[PDB]
This record gives C-alpha cells, structure tokens and sequence, in this order.
C-alpha cells in the first residue's frame, strides 16, 4: 500500500535522537541542525505523554533550512495509529465554508477516539456445497462441509444463509470468511489447488478476534448532524456545521471516557506557511487554542518583518504579537559545507545515483555558491545526461553540462537585467522588433 | 469502518439516551403547525391557502422531499381564497392537451419544434464516463 | 489521565457571602475589583429579570479577562445556557452576518421540560393482529426473565413493528410515549434451530418488562427555531445517508420567531416549561464590522435578549469598516454609551510567582525554589505566558536524566531551545535572508 | 411570559390630549413636546389612511429618545395595522438584492382585512356508518357526532367520505368540521380514550372532550399583508417560503396582477386596505443605491408611510466619497419632513430615572436620587439607568431593600463610565495594542 | 381614495395639431418638455422605428417622472410601459445583462386572437352505448358515448367518441356536475356542480357553480395581450411534465437562469411565422429608467450593444447630475453621469425650474386634488414658502396644515395653522443650520 514514487523528504524517516532526547550527528536521514532537532524531539514527547493540550509551536527560519523536513521526520516519529492534519496556509479561503469554520474543521481532525471491540468470523476453505431447490422456491435446503487445515465440519444452513451464499456465488474450492451477524460473505480467494491464489487457514473455524477503531472527533461531528450523512466525508459538503452537535459530541466523549467504553488520543496540525492566513484567522485561533479537546499546532513560516495580511502594519514573522505571545519558537540556522555535502550524498543514495567524488565536491562547491535545492536539482538531470552517453558514473563534465543547459536564480536575474528591452516590464512596454 | 459504539449510543433510542424523547418533544409537541395548539395559524394559512384541511401544513413540514413530490395529488381548492391564477400558469394549463396547427400550443412548443427541425432523434453519442462506481 | 490546557485551575470566583473577594481562592490570585463586579453580575444574572445587559471587560493582554468569564460561566452552572464566541466567527458564506448574530442571541435562552420515558422490552411470544383489510389492534406478549407481559397497540405502532420485521421470538424495544419500535435480534432460545443463521442472538433481559424513568430536557429557543424552519422538510429518525439536495442555511423570518414565542409563552404558563435566561460571551469584539455594531444596537433593544458580555485588549483604534472613526477599545461609541466597562490591571512580581507556583501545582511538577525565582524573573522580564508555557518542557527535560524535580540548569536548557517573541525579533532585525 | 423587561418597555403609547397637545408626564413619556406633537400629527396621518408615500425623518443627538419615540407611535398606533421595524443593516443579504429587500419591508408593511364566518361543529366521534350503492359512484354517510350536552345525526357526501378516509378517524376521535366551506381538521383523541391503547405512538395528540353547544357561529377578521400574497403566489406550496425567507427575488407580474386584483377586491367590496408604518432605525449606514430605489418608491399609491431615524452629523455617505447633513443625500432630504429632539436638562433626567427605577421595581431613596440625577447630568443617561440596575444588586447584597448612596458609590466606583476608561487607556498607552500593533507586554524594561 | 405624490396629471394635455397649452391635464408651465414629449408619444404610436432613446436632463424638482408618467397616461393602457430604477439591475441570482434584457423583453407585447368552440352544461344523461360484436377477452367494448347537456334556455344531446370515456372516469365525471368540452381536443374538465344538487347533504366540500347563461354551444372569440418576456419563461421552463425533476423543480424556490439567444431567436421567428399569418399583432411599448446615473460602465456598455437591436423598444431615462464621474470608472469625467458613447445615441430634453406663480398654482392643484381648503392668504405665504425653501416641502405641508385645521374643528387652513407647521416640520436648510451651530454629535 501507500504508493510513492520519490519524494523531497522522502529519504527522512524520522528524528535521530538516542534514549537521552540527544541528536546523532547522521540519522535516519536527517543531519545537521542539533537544537532544533532536539526541541521537535521535546515536543515529541509532549505529543506522546498527551497530558498537556492546546500548545502552540512556531518554526521559524530562513527558506531551505530544515522545517518542512522537521515537520516530516516529526511525523514518521509519531508512527501510525495517531492523527496527524499537514495543510497548508492557502486552504482555508473557501468559497462554500467560512475560513473559522475550516480552521474549526482542521482543529477536529487532530483529535481521535481509540474503541476496542470484539467479533466473530469463521475463516475457512469450502470443500462442498450442496443446494436442495424446490420448484416455486419455496423451501430451500442446504448442507455446507467447510473446513480448515486443523478441522472439518458440515453445517445446516438456513434460507436467508442459502440466499446469501448464492449471491456473491461461492464454489467448492474457495476461502471464505463468514460474518454470522451481518451475514456479510467474503471471497478471500482461491486456495493451492492447480488441479487468485491464498493459503488455506490454520486453526479454529470459529476466531474471535478484537479490532481497534481510531475515528476523529470530525467523522463524528458529521454523522451525528441529520442534514447529510457520512458521504459529506468523502465529497466534502459538510456545509457549516453547527455547535450544538459539537457540544453534544464534547458531552459524550466525556461521558465514553469516564466510563471506560473509550480513550482519547491528541495529534499534531500542522500549518505551513502559516504568513498566509488572514486577522480574523489569528483572532479565532487565539481562542481556539484554550479548550480541551485541542491538539498541539505546529506553524511554520520563513518570513520576517512583513506585512500582516489584513492590515496596513508590519510584524515580526508575518504574525500579530497576541500570538506570538501564545507561542515558543524553534530557530533554524543555515548549512555549512559538510552538512550540504552530507545532504547531497544521502540525495544521491536515494535516487540510485552512483557519484564520483570530484563531481560530488562541484555540486557541493556550486551549492554553497547557489542554493541547497538546485544542486538537489541538478543531480538527477546529470544522470540523464550520463545514460545518453553510456555509463553509469556521473562525471565532472556531466555535472557541467547541466550547469550549462540550467540556470539558477541570480544568472536569470543577471541575464534578465541585461536584457530588459526584450521582455515585459510593469509598465507593459515591450520590444519584440530586432532592427532600430 | 464504524464501532458499535457510536450507532448505539448515538443514532439508535435505547434507555440511556433521549433521541425519542427529543425528537417528539422537537417535532410534534414545540411544532407551530399543530392545530392542537395553534389552530389560528392553521385557520390563517387556511384561508391565505384555500386548502380544505388543515392537517395539511403538518403533514408538509413533516415529510421529506422526494417522498413529498412522489405521491403530490392535485386535490381541488376553494374559490373563496387569496392564491389565484398567474397569467404565466394559465399559459402551461391551455397547452396541456392543445393540439397541432393551434396558435397558443405553437407559440407553447418551440423546443419540440427545435427537436424535430434539427433531426435530433437520430444523433449519435460521442461522451462516454470513464469510471462508473456505486456508493460507497 | 487529565489533560490541561491553559485553564481548569480555574474553579469560579472565589467571593464569600458578602460578595468581597479573597485573595487567593478558586485559582484566582489578585485581581479583586474585576471578580467583585463580574460577582455582581453573576448575581444579576441569576436574578433572572432583566433582558439586554451588556458588560464590556477591557485590559492589556495577558491579563484575565477570559479567565474571568469562564469563572462567571462556573458561578452561573451547567443549567444555564453559556454561549462562547469568537468575532471572527459572524462572517459565514451562507448568510448574512445579522442573521448569525440573531441565532447566536437565540441561542442563549434555554428552556427545562419535565419528561418521563417509558420502556417495554423483551422476547416477544404473541403476535395477533385483529381487523374491525383494515387492522384495528394488536395484542404483544413480551416476556423477560422476571416474567411477561401482555398489550394491546394501536396499527400505527403495528406498521412500524412490520417495518421493522419482528417475528415470533425477537427481542424488541417499544418506547409507550413516543411509539418508537427498535428489534434487537433474535433470542439464545432459538439459536439451534439452523447450524448456520445471519441472524445475531442476544439474551432475555434480566430485568423487568415495564421500566419508568424521569428525565429533564434542556432545549434552547434556536433548537425550537430550527427544528421548524426546515426548508426541505422533516427528516426520518435513522438515516446514514443525507438528502440529495444539500440543505443551506436560510435567513429565517421574524413571524417564526413570533409564533415560536407565542408557543412557549402558552406552554410556560401550564408549569410544563421553566425559562432561563444565558450569557453571549464575545471574546475579541475589536474584529466585528460597524454593520454587525449598528444591528447590536437594535438586537439589544429586544425583550428576550440574553446578557452579552465582550472584551477587549485593543486602545485608541479605527472601528473596522471605517476610516477615520478613531475610538477606545475599537468599539464605536453609541455601542459604549449602552456598556458597562470593567477594568483589567496588570500583575506584579509576586502575583506572576504565585500564578507560576499555582500551574505548577495543577500539572503535577515539582519545582525548587531557586529555579522559581528564576522563573519568576523570566516571567516579569518577558512574559507571563511564555513562563507558564516553559514548565512541561523543563518537566520533560527532567524526566530524561530520571528526575521527578526541577533544577536550575533545565530552566536555563529549555530558555536554550526555545525562545521568545523579543529574541526572535533581536534575530529577526540582524538577519540576511528572511531570517 | 416571555417578556422581560427591556430598554424602554415603561413607554405605553404616546401621552397626548384630543387636541393633539402633550402632557408634561403621562403614559411614560417625559418632555420632547415639539416632537410628541409631531408625533401625533404623523399618527393622525395614519389613522386618516387616505394619504400615502411620506416620509419624516427623526433627528437627534444620541440618547434622546428617537427610537423611543418611535416604540411610542407603534404603542399607540394599536393592533391589526402593520408595523415594519427594521435596521439599516437587515437589507445587505447575500441571496437578496438590497432593492428586492426593500421592496419586501415596504410590501410588508401595507395590509388588507378581509372579514369572514364560520359555522363550526366541534366534537367527538362516536360512530361512522357508511352506505354504499350497487353502482358504487355515490356513497352515502351516517355520522354520530357528539358533545358533553347532546349529540346528533349528520349525513354525509361522498367527498365527506373521501376526506375522512384520509387523516382517518377512528370512532372516537375529536374533530371539527365548517359548513359553509367543508372545512375538516382532526384535533386529536379524547381523554376518555386515554387508557385504551396502552401506547399512544407518534402521530396523535390528546385533547379534551368538547362541551357546551354543538353547533358554534363565529365572524373572524384577518389581516394579510401584500408581502404574504407575493409569497404564496410565486410557488406551489409557499408557506414554508414564508416561514424560512427562501422567497428568492419574486418577480414583477405578479406583483402588478396581486395590485389589480387588489384593486378589484377593494372595489368588489370583499376586502379593505390598512396601511401601516415602516420604521428604518440608524437609516445612515445605507448605500446610495438603496437611496435612489427610496426615493423613487415613496411616489407609488400602495407605499406606507416612512419614519426615518439617524443620529449622525455631517458625515459621509455610504458609496460615494462626499459629506451629506444626517448620512442622507439631498436629493432624499428634499423629500422629507425632519422632526428635531433637543437634549434634556435635570428635571427631565430626574423624571426620566424616577419612571425607569419604578419599572424595574427598585426603591431608591431622595438622596441616591439626587446623586443619580448629578451622574446623567454629568456622564449620559443609559450609565445612570445601567447604575440604578446593578445598585439593587448590590443593595441586595447587604440585606437591604432600599438602594443608599453608598451602594451608588460602590457602583459607581467598580463600573466605568467612556471618559474614565478613555482617560485610563490614554495615561497607559503602553499596555495596549495600538493601530500599529505595537504593545509591551513586559512589566520590567 | 389614496393620493401619492401624483395622479393629478391626466396625460400631456397638448391640443391636436399644435403645442401645449398653458394649464391643463394637470400641468403648469413646461411647454417644450411637453411638445417633445408629445412628439415622442406619436412617435411611438407611429409603430415602425425601434430602439430610439430619450433622455430628459434637469434639476431636482421639474418634473422628469411625472413628464414619463404622462407620457405612459397619454398612450393607454393596452401599450406596455415597464418603470425601473437603475438601482434594480444589480441581482445576486443573475447577471445585470441578463436583468436588462429581461427589461427590455417585457417591454414588447403581443396581441393574439383565438375562436373557441364549446359545449358546456349539467349533464343529464352519460350512456356509453356498447357496440354490436364485442371481442372476446375483453369487457364493455364501447361504440360511442351518449352524453346530454342541459343549461339556461337549452338542451341537447351529443354523440362522442370512444375515448373520452376514459376522461370522463379519470375527472369523476357524475351525474348532475357542470362539464366543459372544447371542440377539436375533447378534454371534458369539472367545473363543479349545478345549485339545484346543493341541499341533499349537510355536509360537503364540492363548490356549486350556478347553470350557465346562453345557449349549450357557441363560437366564441377571444384576445390575449402578452409579452414576449411571457413567452420566453414560459418555453424555457418545463410543462406539466411526468418526470421527477420537473415536480421537484416546481416544488423548489425559481432561480432566475441566463436565457439563451437561440429560445429567444426561435420565439421571434415564430412570433413573426403567426404575424405573417394575419393573426398576432406586435406593439412596441416603453422602458422607463430613473436615475440612470447608477448604472456602471458595463452596463452602459451593454445599452450601446443593445440599442442596435431589431426588436428593442423605445428606452426614455432621467437623470439630474451635471458634470459627474461615471460610476465604475475613476477619471472620466461626463454630462448627466452618462458616457459619451450612449450620449452620442440618445435624444436630450432639458427641463426648466418654475418661478412663483407656478408654484402657487401647482400647489392650488395639489390643494384641490387632496380635497383642502386653502385660505387665499394663507396660499400667498405657502407659495412664499415653496420660493424660499422647496417646492417638494411646500407640498409636504399641506397635510399637517389639514389635521391641526381639523384639530381646532375647522374645515379652511389659515396663516396660524402654516405657521404651527413651519414651527413643527423642518426642512432642508434650518435641519443643516442646525446641525453646523451644534457640537454634540448633532
Ligand atoms: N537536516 C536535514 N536532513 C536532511 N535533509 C535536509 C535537512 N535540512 C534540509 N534538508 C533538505 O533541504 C530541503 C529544504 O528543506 P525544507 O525544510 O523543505 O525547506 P524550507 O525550509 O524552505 O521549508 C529539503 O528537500 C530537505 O530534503
Ligand atoms: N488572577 C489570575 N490568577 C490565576 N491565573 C491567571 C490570573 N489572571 C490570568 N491568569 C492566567 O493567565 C492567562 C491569561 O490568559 P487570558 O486571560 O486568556 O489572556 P487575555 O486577558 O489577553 O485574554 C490565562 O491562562 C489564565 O489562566
Ligand atoms: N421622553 C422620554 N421619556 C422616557 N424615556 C426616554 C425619553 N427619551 C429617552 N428616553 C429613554 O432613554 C433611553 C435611550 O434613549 P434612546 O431612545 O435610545 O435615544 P436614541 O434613540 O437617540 O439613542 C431609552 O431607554 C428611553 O427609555
Ligand atoms: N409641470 C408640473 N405641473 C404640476 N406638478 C408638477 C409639475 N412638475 C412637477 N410637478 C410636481 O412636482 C413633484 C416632484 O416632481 P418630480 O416629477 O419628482 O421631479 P423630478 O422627477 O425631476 O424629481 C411631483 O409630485 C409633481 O406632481
């Protein structure tokens, strides 16, 4: 499951810290970047104790320096099991739902309920099915000999069991799991009989077996108010849902919790470029932050000293002071040499790019000259241009030509800047003859 | 996949929860059609209406949509009444059974004439959906 | 076990008989005028008498003001209604922001309904329904494990019972007041009658058949409004799938509201129902529009409006909406000419201590008295609230190094990792690059 | 009830004479006699009916009594006449244009009453025969209806049988049936029936047994605003339109024919006209558009007559970039009489404080009187008004009765008043957000 | 009898073949606005040209509306005439286009005459006669109806076809009810019962609909006026129709939706086929805005795209604004509030204010209307009044000089009454007097 090609952070699975909360100086992916990565391992905890609520974290830095790469190995930290809502600044300015009552839906998807149950299930292969009709359809009659590799049983079935086992038309020869309340019938395939393919089941007939259910506080929200059913989870029309049905749900959930019947488990929304939302945002999370069933808000941004949206005034990192009041703030630094040519080699393992040791020290050369991202970048265009000509070590003037073909920021800015007469300026005046 | 939990103790009634209880005490007994206790609104809209029974804005506000278009029955009103006829609605009621070569049901039925001009019956079609899928 | 989160060592307000405040009691430390007069409005309140008061509360930030209405909301009870509401919040996509202002001030006056629930559940072992193709009754036997129980019913009930496809020997649930008819499933008695069934088997219940219960009902005034001014129409008791066309919220019309209250004043005077009037709390009044100030205006001036209580953190400042309408708290001043305004004072030195040591207290930490004072220093020096958002971080850096205590040098660790408003500023001004 | 006592709930009409002079203190109106007999002068214009599409305009300072002037011409205006109240932000909807808005409060505001009779028989049924024909096309009914008192023997149409047939009654049911119109209704089932079913399910009702005559005569009069025959005349079923405001910007031809057909009834001579007043409180904050549609829709024969109220100076109006007396233009202004409120003096607060403390039931004494007079003369009105409320508390809270200057003091040394906070916001500036966003939140520097 | 700020004018009051007299129709003053307006009104009877525009200029206070008023008065009531605000083209269901294309289809009317041939009365007897040779399988094989009618002064009994049976079974066709068969189409309908069969039951639902006057059949010709706004949402939405979308849609609120060119092109040439045919005639009429200066550029735009129309009626607009910006632009400045473009493409009238002689006599025609009596001093310094105030506040006074006449139980308005009024009533000037001299928010 989980299909995925290859991702920007994809080589990160998660933070490297020993039993202490201390960092490793390479592991599992990430490098570099020590206090950072040991405050996100404080705020692991924080996350996994589940004791504190409504806590809120700032990462603040300058671009391509580790955050969203903080944010990603936080979350393969976390595991699976714990809700965890990524979204970016931009998503909340519907056009069917109003910004708070998105923001108001993003909070409720971090919240889940753990219920444990118990059911049922007679797992088996089919070794002979006997049908016994009558003219009208009356009265049917049916024998079922099912067995597994430990047993062999034949059992008297029932009309609506007839009913069911002819829809859904089971033969001899197949695996089949039963459900004996629901009547749902599962074909699980066929078994090894050459004469798709599974493996005949082991053990009792009749398991019981417990499942765990983690449903968010908002799949709850939208099945207990009557104007739409559950598909609005999937279509997305839920449509401004009101608050007496979250007060309803908030009462209940107490009241599952302090019987034993439930558990709650926080999570972690995360907000990336969080200097995108508007005032009113920041006035409704302000509030939004105090109450119990609250998860812990990660916001990360790269701005500094900008223009609040909104209003006519400059903040630090695009935020009101009220908020940043709210907050404690993880600083990120900017990359050496070492670490640029760590991060580039654990790229390089990634993608099955087999590097010579000089092309490695120019694309770390040209990365502490350029950008961290474009020599990430230019490192698989050079395999390209390495397999047209037919071999597999990328070499000095492989990284080169791709050098050449692509540019960067500052020699398009330079190129741009000498060339000005030729492209469209703000004032919309051009040059598109050659002569005079 | 959905616990037990929630489906008992939140949709279906049992002793421990009030959905019955509120439901009737939602809509039936706080209901403002209900000519048990408001049997002057019922006498107004009656009379705004021109509908002979006045059970009937209950039996409105308490059924769903489709259920409600379904078995619609063109039951008479009362002259003596306040909702008359629009020009527009006795312009659709002379062309319900008008026939051909008449002015009012040519001037009524411009899109079948379109349909037939255009030889629209024996087009070809040239969409097809990709996937089809039931319900979830 | 018990999650925290910026409050709940909050308990109410702390006053004794008088009405004079302690010093420290209820979570509260300092602040004795505000809690005196929020007190005197508590009691207001609960005199239940007066329609349309309005309390502005109006202090620096970090101050208490929101502390102090949750304590009011803790003074009044659970049986009064408490409506919280951010400013940000009256700009919806679906109506007009007077229409939600006028359903959060219904939404603030509850109504209690005595109500009794009536139960008969059990096996049923009789079905015979009688005629005069017209049914007129239906005997039901039920039977429990203390013994059975005969009725006659109605054929409305009978339409649901043969909805609801009960048999001789399931185990039903029939509600006497509401006729709601639920089946459980079939019975452990029948369970051998077929190897393999898709029906479910439960036991006989072990109490009795017929159950009395009395319960009370809490409904709000936009409950009795909404559940009327649907505009599809009613809706079944069960349904997992909605309605094709989504239903939108609509901007409904005074003359429901008029027959709405024409319904629960004749209902009041039979004893059925008992009135009580709420709070409309709005946090962070500085973020409406002058038109949602205008119609506050107006919807003051109404006979069934609740207690509003607002706040606000902002000074001299341009009403949003307007240009050059420069006024105290951002709210214009017709709308402050009807207010009441408390003042919110800052803390001093040993009050943040005590607010400090009292946090402390509630999340379980043990702190030393040197690492407070330094805490305490922190807290004056930057912030209170960054001080109390630093101990579960130092708590958490003691627990590493197997310490259930907090020393010095985890203060000074986590004041290392995590910083503050001024220094990301400082770094902020002395940066290259975006930071 | 559902009643509390509101801002001005003391004012019960407007205290004039027969000839339209105002007594200085009567039916809870204080002073303003120039407007009072403006007042008068304007309800008179409204009960005469003959005139139509005036408009006045209330002009004031704040806290002057414009809108309680206005709640004591609805008071004094008495029941069955329409009066629209509305605010000047009600009209900006997202599904409504604001010249569709209009056109319903003005539509909402002008009405007709049409008188009618019923012949009511209201009781309990106790047995239905029904006779049917070897053809079966007609079917006739023995009904046995009954009261407390007597009882009697109805025969029945076929369209009789169809009715009962649907909403079915079952021998014991109480139900009430017109004879002039047919009209048939279900009320519910007896209480002698109530121990009969041991269940009663969710689609019935208890009632009690109906007693005294059978047969009842009684002549009912409504009255039916225009805006309800637009509602109802634009859909099949339009009720719930009129109960949920779903109307949806109803179009013009049927607004013309519901006009001619009113038209016809009047002259017919089954219905009359009652026109009303439509009341526009804080009228400032409208858009020029709203204007310009106003001042054309004052000259149409079913308009009501207009009362304005505003309290600005010479402000901006809304929509364009210039300053206007009152927020109104002047093209509006031409077409309007303006009635000025003049600001009290001590008497009239005193008078004004006395009436508000008796309505409220609170007891005050000469002295705290005094004091609270001095508090309104200084500060405005509303504050002393507000200070006579939570004083009561506060004198409650010492078991005593009757309010004293201390609990005056001690309310109002913990409430503020605008001048006092402005003066404490201005002397620490520093600890609040300005409109630069700029606070210090440190108490140590 | 309601009066409303106008219906003293009874059209233009021009003489044939000449100008306009000094009073009369209810007009005072206002000779050339009243020529070309008049002019304009023969124009449109004229019936040939289309989309011609008129836009009459001047201040506050000349009489602009009631001029477009007496223009409508003066052509009748069988032409279409259509007032609008400027203010009413901006909906939130559709587009302004669309809205001032709708304004303009309701502008145009048709008048149609139809010959209907019927059969109406109580029925006396209804006998389906079985045939001869039934088929077997079958039951009641019918060969004709018998049906006979009977109403004021005449009986008769008709022969019908086999199917209408049906019809007679599916409206419960009794006997004793009052039945309506249209020739060509049969399609008998229940219009009730006869009032000889009221009184047989107590109780019954049924109207009773006495028995027709005139004979059981007669051809009779009837005329409808339509518009072609009429025709174009009648075509665009459904019939009665049997599928679930047309129930649910009716049942639903009627969202207004962009009609396209093409039903709008079709009604026309099929409008043109029965005009052709000597059957349907067409009657241009009038579109009335006030207060054009509200419309935006897009809209104005829109006007001169749809000015070149074939079928578009005569536009007359007003407005009052002198050299103004046009809304939706920031730096063009423009007469009237009106762009070059649509001035370019329009007629001008301009109207002239009035001196103190005409405002005594409108007022005395204001008075007279009303059904007042003014004292002859007391209209001097009303008319005094109007001269140094406004002519709309003079007339605004009148009215309260009435009650507080009726008040002291008079019938005649004297000097001390207008003074109370004056003293009472303010207008324009002291109100903005008053609001400079004051500083407490006044
Ligand atoms: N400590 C690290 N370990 C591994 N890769 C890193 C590290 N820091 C940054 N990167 C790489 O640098 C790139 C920029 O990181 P990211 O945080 O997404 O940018 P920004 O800081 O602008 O959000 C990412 O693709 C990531 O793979
Ligand atoms: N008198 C007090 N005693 C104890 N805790 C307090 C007191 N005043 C404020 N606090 C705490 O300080 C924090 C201030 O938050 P809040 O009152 O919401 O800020 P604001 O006043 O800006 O709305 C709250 O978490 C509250 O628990
Ligand atoms: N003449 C009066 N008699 C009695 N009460 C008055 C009078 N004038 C004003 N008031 C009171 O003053 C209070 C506020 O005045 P209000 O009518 O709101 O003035 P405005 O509408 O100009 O703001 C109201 O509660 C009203 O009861
Ligand atoms: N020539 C006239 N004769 C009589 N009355 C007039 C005349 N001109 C204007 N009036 C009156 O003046 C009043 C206002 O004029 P109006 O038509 O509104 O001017 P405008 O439309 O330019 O504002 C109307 O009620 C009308 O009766």
């Amino acid at each position: 499951k989980s299909l995925s090609l290859i991702a920007a952070h994809s080589h990160i699975t998660g933070l490297g810290l020993d039993e202490n909360l201390q960092p490793r100086p390479t592991s599992e992916g990430m490098v570099g970047q020590l206090q950072a990565r040991r405050a996100a391992g404080v705020i692991l905890k924080m996350v996994q104790n589940g004791t504190i609520a409504g806590r809120a974290v700032l990462v603040a830095g300058p671009p391509s320096t580790g955050k969203t790469a903080l944010a990603m190995g936080v979350s393969q930290s976390l595991g699976k099991d714990v809700p965890f809502t990524a979204i970016a600044g931009s998503e909340i300015f519907s056009l069917e739902l109003s910004k708070t009552e998105a923001l108001t839906q993003a909070f409720r998807k971090s919240i889940g309920i753990k219920i444990k149950e118990e059911t049922e299930l007679i797992e088996g292969e089919v070794v002979e099915i006997q049908i016994d009709r009558s003219i009208t359809g009356g009265h049917k009659q049916g024998k079922l000999t099912i067995k597994t590799t430990d047993m062999e049983t034949i059992y008297e079935l029932g009309n609506k069991m007839i009913d069911g086992l002819t829809k859904e038309k089971v033969l001899a020869g197949d695996v089949i799991s039963i459900d004996k309340a629901s009547g749902k019938i599962t074909k699980l395939g066929r078994s090894f009989a050459r004469s798709r393919f599974v493996q005949c089941p082991e053990g009792e007939l009749q398991k019981r077996k417990t499942v765990v259910h983690t449903v968010s506080l908002h799949e709850i929200d939208v099945i207990n108010s009557r104007t739409q059913g559950f598909l609005a989870l999937f279509t997305g029309d839920t449509g401004e849902i009101r608050s007496e049905v979250r007060d309803q749900i908030n009462t209940k959930v107490a009241e599952w919790k302090e019987e034993g019947k439930a558990e709650i488990v926080p999570g972690v929304l995360f907000i990336d470029e969080v200097h995108m939302l508007d005032i009113e945002c920041f006035s409704f999370i302000n509030r939004a932050l105090e109450d119990e069933f609250a998860p812990i808000v990660m916001m990360a941004t790269n701005r500094g000293v900008s223009k609040t949206r909104g209003t006519n005034y400059k903040s630090p990192h695009g935020l009101p002071l009220d908020l940043l009041d709210r907050s404690i703030i993880i600083t990120t630094k900017s990359y050496n040499e070492q670490e640029i040519k760590t991060i580039l080699s654990i790229r390089a393992q990634e993608e099955e790019v087999e590097l010579s040791s000089d092309a490695l020290d120019l694309l770390t050369k040209t990365g502490v000259e350029t950008s961290l991202r474009y020599s990430s970048n230019l490192i698989s265009v050079a395999q390209q241009i390495a397999m047209k000509r037919k071999n597999n070590t990328v070499e000095v003037e492989d990284v080169k030509r791709a050098y050449l073909l692509f540019l960067d920021s500052a020699r398009s800015v330079k190129y741009v800047q000498e060339n000005e007469s030729q492209y469209i300026d703000d004032q919309g005046n051009v040059q598109i003859s050659i002569a005079k | 996949s959905l616990p037990r939990l929630i489906y008992e103790d939140l949709i279906l009634p049992n002793y421990n929860n009030d959905v019955d209880i509120a439901n009737k005490l939602k809509n039936v007994k706080f209901n403002i059609f209900n000519p048990s206790t408001n049997y002057e609104l019922c006498l107004f809209l009656s009379k705004l209406t021109g509908e002979p029974s006045l059970n009937e804005f209950f039996r409105v506000s308490t059924t769903p949509l489709l259920k409600r278009v379904i078995e619609r029955t063109n039951g008479p009103k009362n002259t003596d009444s306040l909702s008359f006829k629009t020009i527009t609605q006795e312009l659709l009621e002379v062309t319900r059974n008008a026939p051909s070569e008449g002015v009012m049901a040519s001037l009524l039925n411009v899109e079948k004439h379109a349909y037939e001009r255009e030889y629209l019956n024996c087009i070809q079609r040239g969409y097809h959906p990709n996937v089809s899928a039931p319900p979830v | 076990v018990t999650r925290t989160a910026a409050h709940t060592h909050i308990k109410g307000l702390g006053l004794d008989e008088s009405g004079v405040a302690k010093r420290v009691e209820g979570g509260f430390v300092g602040q004795i005028e505000a809690r005196e007069a929020c007190g005197v409005i508590v009691d207001l309140i609960k005199a239940k008498k007066m329609s349309g008061r309005a309390i502005l509360l109006a202090g620096g930030p970090s101050t208490g003001k929101t502390a102090l209405a949750l304590a009011i909301s803790q003074e009044l009870g659970p049986k009064v209604p408490f409506c919280p509401l951010v400013g940000s919040e009256l700009y919806s996509v679906e109506v007009k922001k007077t229409e939600t202002l006028m359903e959060n001030f219904r939404r603030a006056i509850g109504l209690r309904i005595k109500e009794t629930k009536e139960v008969y559940e059990g096996e049923v072992t009789e079905l015979t329904p009688e005629d005069a193709k017209t049914i007129s009754h239906v005997i039901v036997g039920l039977k429990s494990a203390k013994g059975t129980k005969t009725l006659r019913l109605d054929p409305t009930i009978y339409e649901s019972i043969q909805r609801e496809k009960v048999s001789i020997g399931d185990v039903i649930y029939i509600e006497a007041n509401t006729g709601a008819v639920k089946r459980v499933g079939r019975s452990d008695a029948y369970a051998t009658e077929f190897d393999l069934e898709t029906e479910e088997y439960v036991p006989l219940p072990k109490g009795e058949v017929h159950k009395k219960k009395e319960i009370v009902q809490d409904v709000t005034l936009h409950d009795l409004d909404v559940a009327n001014a649907r505009p599809q129409g009613g809706q079944d008791v069960i349904s997992m799938m909605g309605q094709l066309l989504k239903p939108k919220k609509t901007e409904i019309t005074e003359k429901l509201r008029q027959e709405v209250n024409k319904v629960v004043a004749k209902y009041i005077d039979q004893g059925v129902a008992e009135l009580i009037p709420g709070v409309l709390f709005i946090d962070e009044v500085n973020m409406l529009d002058i038109e949602i100030f205008t119609y506050l205006n107006k919807a003051l001036e109404s006979n069934i409006a609740p207690v509003v209580v607002l706040a606000s953190n902002r000074g001299m400042t341009t009403v949003r909406g307007t240009e050059d309408v420069i006024s105290p708290h951002g709210v214009p001043p017709d709308l402050i000419d009807r207010l009441l305004i408390v003042r919110t004072l800052p803390y001093d030195k040993d009050e943040i201590r005590t607010i400090i040591e009292r946090r402390a207290t509630v999340e379980r930490l043990q702190v030393e008295s040197s690492a407070l004072d330094l805490l305490a220093t922190m807290g004056t020096e930057t912030s209170l609230r960054y001080a109390l958002q630093l101990l579960a971080p130092c708590g958490i850096l003691a627990q590493t190094s197997n310490r259930k205590e907090i020393v010095v040098n985890d203060v000074n660790e986590a004041k290392l990792l995590f910083l503050d408003a001024k220094r990301s500023t400082k770094i902020l001004e002395t940066s290259a690059n975006y930071l």
